[PDB]
């Protein structure tokens, strides 16, 4: 698996 | 031994879709160190925001925050591409340090964070038999933002892959009208939709 993020405020 | 110093609660990283996705595992002993790569959610995503979670239920902002910090620099890129290496490592002290690292840009940050913050006793009892009592409750919430971060990748990856326009259209606004939704067999449903005025793009 992999995991994903979101961009800064 | 009778005894043992764990870590008290799961631990790790809110990722796309607002879930808490750990890295450090509730009652585990410390001091433990752990890794987990994440990447990027959006294409051409320069900058990302490495959340430190306290707690054990699905939605990221049920969990205690310990703290939280960006990792610039990231060269633009396809969603997934970049490698992000996050880092925890809790030592003797039960001090906190998390680090996320770009194997690219070789751009790194990192947070300490003290001992003594996070849950307290009754926090900590309260964390977990919230967490099982709303078991079924939280693996709903799951598979749904698995499912608004699919929908939303498409809405993303075919809005440029565009009369079966004005269609497709259609269903992208029927995609994004459901993504904001917490029915998931719906937005799925609508996907499936998109999943069919689209071929003739393919064909």
């Amino acid at each position: 698996k992999l995991y994903a993020l979101p961009r800064p405020t | 031994v009778l005894l043992l110093d764990v870590t008290p609660l799961s631990l790790g990283i809110e990722t796309m879709g607002g879930v808490m996705t750990t890295l450090i595992a509730k009652n585990t002993t410390i001091p433990t160190k752990h890794s987990q790569v994440f990447s990027t959610a959006e294409d051409n995503q320069s900058a990302v925001t490495i959340h430190v979670l306290q707690g054990e239920r699905k939605r990221a902002a049920d969990n205690k925050s310990l703290g939280q910090f960006n990792l610039d620099g990231i060269n633009p890129a396809p969603r997934g591409m970049p490698q992000i290496e996050v880092t925890f490592d809790i030592d003797a002290d039960g001090i906190l340090h998390v680090s996320a690292k770009d194997k690219n840009s070789g751009k790194e940050q990192k947070i300490t964070i003290k001992a003594s913050s996070g849950l307290n006793e009754d926090e900590i009892q309260k964390m977990v038999r919230d967490a099982e009592a709303n078991a079924e409750a939280d693996r709903k919430f799951e598979e749904l933002v698995q499912t608004r971060n699919q929908g939303d990748h498409l809405l993303h990856s075919t809005r440029k892959q565009v009369d079966d326009k004005t269609a497709i259209e259609s269903a992208l606004t029927a995609l994004e009208t459901a993504l904001k939704g917490e029915d998931k067999a719906a937005i799925e449903a609508k996907m499936q939709e998109l999943a069919q005025v689209s071929q003739k793009l393919m064909e």
